[PDB]
């Protein structure tokens, strides 16, 4: 719906936006450049925590015209917030172990 | 009551022909229990079965599921019954191949 | 609905306390514990098993007041489920890295 | 419906063999087969670059029986793809690992 369906594109986009600084975050490791890496996870971290508070409001309240069932976008959105936020988690394991591979 | 379990990596659309077999089996009490499953469990969940059958997308995967169990009869279901949902044209299919195996 | 709804609850809860093992599970091998590690993967697998036969039940027999439509929750329950699943093995790599790390 | 539910059958079974593919993948890592690791990532990032070809078309001409509705199979799609994709491309940075691990 108007700002459901506007809604969701944003966070479909900071969720991607989250991802890609989390690629790039591990990017900035195999650099050898912990710093920056460290400082892009956090705003990958930040940017996902703002995106799920969101859909927390967005799954509290849920829409749907009908009795029980609920906007049908929220799993959509769920799904990219899941996976976004899952790889990030990830993505900040692997970059934990290129400090362990000293470079 | 015979074993007649259905493998494919996508239970959803195989699930359908597995309630439509069960209506069919309970309107002719026919002695079954059916089951759909992910293809990834046809070797552990293969081995109770009184007959295997394969949804036609993994139909390559036949010559595998054979040696895997090879004390089972194992087929792929007919791609025009799968598509149709025929329920009564699969039942059917499988008790033949029970008969056929246990003579 | 009723079962389904409080059954996906379950269902939530156990995949994330799935992850938090995994995580847990990680966590030890930090410390050099791979004993610790492995029991700890072992039993998440085991609890993932056990949410996935479920679901598998619950895809089997798609309730769906409508023709062809499906459960919703299902969808919800498979997001959980799936990326529960792929964190456990992602992390279960990560761990053996750990192990080939020597530390 | 028909197609997009014999469709989404495909994509779940081509999700599937991606990730099948991107294990086997990670495992030639492990034996230290660089080459063949290298080879399997490939074909299995040009499966999901088919599968998401696919998909893409199946979000821009959304289904849907219903005004703003869409087609319930396309989240499940989607679940699938989403979740292969992002298996295989944090399974490429392990691989990238292993080959850092000297091993």
């Amino acid at each position: 719906a108007e700002e459901l369906e506007e809604v969701v594109m944003g966070l479909i986009i900071n969720s991607g936006q989250a991802r890609s600084l989390a690629y790039a975050a591990l990017k900035q490791a195999k650099q050898g450049d912990f710093a920056a890496a460290k400082a892009m996870m956090d705003q990958s971290r930040m940017a996902l925590n703002e995106a799920h508070l969101v859909q927390t409001k967005l799954i509290e309240g849920d829409a749907g015209e009908g009795k029980m069932k609920v906007s049908l976008v929220l799993v959509e959105a769920q799904l990219h917030l899941m996976t976004s936020m899952l790889a990030r988690e990830l993505i900040t394991e692997l970059i934990e172990l290129h400090e362990k591979l000293k470079a | 009551k015979k074993h007649i379990y259905l493998f494919s990596s996508a239970g959803m659309s195989t699930s359908l022909l597995v309630s439509k077999m069960r209506a069919q089996a309970e309107k002719y009490e026919v002695p079954v229990i059916i089951e759909a499953f992910p293809e990834t469990l046809a070797g552990e969940k293969g081995q109770n079965a009184d007959v295997v059958l394969l949804g036609p997308q993994i139909a390559y995967m036949l010559p595998e599921i054979q040696r895997l169990l090879p004390n089972k009869p194992v087929e792929v279901i007919d791609s025009l019954l799968y598509g149709k949902v025929d329920g009564l044209g699969v039942l059917k299919a499988a008790v033949a191949a029970i008969k056929k195996a246990a003579a």
